[PDB]
RNA sequence: GGUUUUGCGCGAGUGUUUGGGUGUAAAACCCGCACGCGUAAAGGUGAGAGCUUCGGCGCAUCAUCGACC
């Protein structure tokens, strides 16, 4: 759209940012990361750390977690495996439960700067509703 | 920047330095700010009625 | 009268339940290269 | 006591050199095409 | 461990503060019983206070003479830290290469290219030392031209910790800007001497290596620019 | 935090600011090389920034900012 | 649920902040009168009555009279050197009376008494 | 500045937050050797000049 | 007093302000036990955004076949 809803100036920071990259790139990627950037917090479900240690299967494992939405700690989930996420907000458990883990916690930029076009990354939305 | 200077009666630097807190690198949200002022420059009010 | 003492044992369990709830939290938040350290 | 070029200007001097070469060359293609165009038409 | 009073004041506000620190450090890397027992840490807590010695210098010029005088510290080491002492500098580059704003940058990028064309002249004693010249290449391949994307420092055990540091993918895209560069000034490229190809062949190698195995798109194409530089004996 | 303290002046406040009714912002800051309120004339967003100022005495003098 | 005329009985709290310095002045007057006093009575642990908050314990009304001999506390006195005493309530198991016993005898290894003249 | 470090420890139910933003620099984030590298050759300029 | 939506903080937890402490005193700052509300008491196949070492991996959601109470 023309604006974010969000009065976070870091938000827009993020915004802007994504922009540029879905402007000057051919990455679907960047353009899934400035839609979901551009919608309302119901629209953006947290993800919890069960969701993402069942995508974290197959053969992603190696690959970089990106979450557009607050990654939430479950108290179902017993052991954590090593995983790196990259999410706008993490809870103090649930990044607490990643770093024992051996794995790691990342902001947008900080994937905006490693992984400018999103090569082996894993997108997980929360559930709706 | 780790450390800041601390100066002395004079205006001039003692050469002791101090470290700077984590609490001066914090976010810096002026719509948190807008909001909590907001309600906050209300909590002293004198009710009025006719 | 049985039945009106299950419910109050129901009532009573769902309230220890929520006290034993609230000791687990409580356990699970428990479970020299630095700036403050070095430019001390 | 020289102020040095600084490298990030270093590294967009080199893209735009670069890119200078590309653009006189697709210029100097598309004046081809162009004349073989008027012909053909 | 080793009594450092001159970190905390390498990065004061001060600038005469600051020399007078630098020339202290100075002072304590030339004392070779004091540097000969010099472990990882004492090196990455040095390499912090350097960093922020050049993080508050203010000028171009001053920027430059210390990015100059930060490289020439090689040469007041024993020869059994000196690899320990720049493995500290690309752990600590490869700390706080994000964290560094858009105009304090250049100059780093500067220390880091002055740093490594120190390196490269260390190797010089065949004419070049092969101990040497080893050391350095496995240091680059280790922190910028490695094909892991993380280095684990110090050991675990019940007195020291476990640092895992990754490499940021901007150091390795400058290392790749800047190392023929490097190669060139110091005369690693002339054309008569075998040893001297041979380690032009192993760095152009490692960054073959790196080329073929990696997954950043910007690494893949930063090093075929750089694997095809005109000064290089194959493009030639 | 260049971009951060110019969302902060630009959208909030800005003691400099003189807003008119004409389709133009000014700055009174005296450090501003043009009297506008923009993103590249900002003296305070900008971390590195030059003007030219003149002395009571005649002599004009340039002015240059560092971060 | 607004069918009466509840305008006439809306009472708000305005004077709340003035009540706490109102109260915290009267604890300051009886700390005047009770100088090296403490302003408060001991006061024993009971459990609480139900099921449901069995578990817990609170403070009680005041020491039952055979706590009170037990800790070696006469009954007269007790009031007079800042002990509550109870005379409805009883012990009735022997784990509140080694509780509450315990606990005066904490308070008696801390008190100092003054002669009375 | 030291009880400054002390007090915010001592605040239960609170710490400092976790910005969501980690480098809030956005011409290091943009004009970084990191984006510039992989990004495509610009459509345009900032004035387009009147085909017609 | 209900209900829908936008922003914000924290998040399986959340809510300091009944009250206590404190104060430069109706402000601001702190919180001992409760209490309210909420949580507790991973299957196959086919589409499917996105990623890909081009072999494939497949979010949310839907359809269908199954599992448990
Ligand atoms: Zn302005």
């Amino acid at each position: 759209r023309k604006a974010p809803k969000s009065d976070n100036v870091y938000l827009k920071l993020l915004v802007k940012l994504y922009r540029f990259l879905a402007r000057r790139t051919e990455a679907p990627f960047n353009k899934v990361v400035l839609r979901r950037l551009f919608m309302s917090r119901i629209n953006r479900p947290p993800v919890s750390l069960s969701r993402i240690a069942r995508n974290l299967k197959n053969g992603n494992e190696k690959k970089t977690v990106v979450v557009v939405a607050t990654v939430t700690d479950d108290n179902r989930l017993l052991q954590v495996p090593k995983m790196e996420v990259a999410a706008l907000r993490f809870t103090a458990k649930a990044r607490a439960r990643i770093e024992a883990a051996g794995g790691r916690t990342l902001t947008l930029d900080q994937l905006a700067l490693e992984k400018p076009t999103g090569a082996n990354t894993l997108l997980l939305r929360g559930p709706k509703n | 920047r780790p450390t800041v200077t601390v100066f002395g009666a004079d205006g001039k630097p003692t050469g002791a330095t101090e470290v700077l807190p984590k609490v001066f690198s914090a976010p810096i949200r002026p719509d948190i700010v807008k909001h909590v002022h907001t309600g906050m420059a209300k909590n002293k009010r004198q009710p009025y009625a006719v | 009268n049985k039945i009106r003492a299950e419910l109050r044992k129901a009532k009573a369990a769902r309230h220890h339940a929520r006290m034993e709830q609230q000791r687990d939290l409580l356990a699970r938040k428990r479970q020299d290269l630095d700036t403050r350290e070095l430019f001390a | 006591n020289d102020i040095l070029v600084p490298e990030t200007l270093l590294k967009k001097r080199k893209s735009q050199e670069k890119a200078r070469a590309e653009r006189a060359a697709a210029l100097e293609k598309r004046k081809q095409a162009n004349k073989e165009k008027r012909q053909v038409i | 461990e080793k009594s450092m009073p001159f970190i905390k004041h390498l990065a004061s506000s001060d600038r005469k503060v600051r020399t007078a620190a630098l020339n202290s450090l100075h002072a304590f890397l030339s004392a070779r019983q004091v540097a000969s027992a010099l472990t990882t840490l004492d090196v990455l807590k040095l390499w912090k206070g350097l960093f922020y010695a050049l993080w508050m210098c203010d000028r171009a010029i001053p920027q430059q003479n210390l990015c100059n005088e930060l490289a020439d510290l090689i040469w007041q080491l024993p020869r059994e830290s000196v690899a320990t002492w720049l493995r500290g500098f690309w752990a600590t580059m490869a700390r706080e290469w994000t964290g560094i704003d858009v105009l304090r940058m250049e100059k780093f990028l500067l220390l880091v290219r002055r740093v490594l064309g120190a390196s490269f002249k260390w190797m010089k004693k065949g004419a070049w030392d092969q101990s040497k010249v080893d050391e350095v290449l496995g240091l680059l391949a280790e922190w910028p031209f490695s094909l892991a994307e993380e280095v684990r420092i110090t050991q675990s055990s019940e007195k020291g910790g476990e640092i895992v540091q990754k490499i940021p993918v901007g150091m390795r895209l400058h290392v790749l800007d800047i190392w023929v560069d490097e190669v060139e000034r110091v005369g690693l490229l002339n054309e008569d001497e075998e040893e001297a190809r041979m380690i032009v062949q192993r760095i152009s190698d490692m960054v073959d290596a790196l080329e073929q195995t990696t997954k950043s798109p910007a690494v893949r194409t930063r090093s075929k620019d750089s694997l095809g530089d005109d000064r290089l004996p194959a493009n030639r | 935090s260049d971009e951060i303290v110019w969302q902060i002046i630009n959208q909030q406040f800005c003691a400099f600011k003189l807003k008119t009714t004409k389709g133009q912002n000014f700055c009174r800051n005296e450090y501003s090389v043009s009297g506008l309120c923009n993103r590249q004339s900002c003296p305070l967003a900008n971390s590195r920034y030059a003007t030219v100022r003149q002395s009571p005495k005649g002599t004009i003098y340039l002015y240059i900012k560092t971060i | 649920h607004f069918r009466k005329h509840w305008q006439r009985r809306v009472r708000c709290h305005f004077d709340q902040p003035g009540k706490k310095v109102t109260r915290r002045l009267a604890r300051r007057a009886k700390a005047a009168a009770l100088a090296p006093r403490p302003v408060d009575k001991l006061r024993p642990i009971v459990r609480c009555p139900t099921v449901k908050y069995n578990r817990r314990t609170r403070l009680g009304r005041g020491f039952t009279l055979e706590e009170l001999k037990a800790a070696g506390i006469p009954r007269l006195l007790a009031p007079t050197i800042g002990i509550a005493v109870d005379h409805r309530r009883k012990n009735l198991s022997e784990e509140s009376l080694a509780a509450n016993v315990q606990r005066l005898k904490d308070y008696k290894a801390r008190l100092i008494l003054f002669p009375r003249k | 500045i030291k009880q400054l470090d002390a007090v915010y420890e001592s605040k239960k139910g609170f710490f400092l937050p976790a910005n969501i933003v980690s480098q809030a620099d956005l011409s290091r984030l943009i004009n970084s050797t990191e984006i510039q590298s992989v990004l495509r050759a610009p459509k345009g300029e900032a004035r387009t000049k009147r085909a017609c």
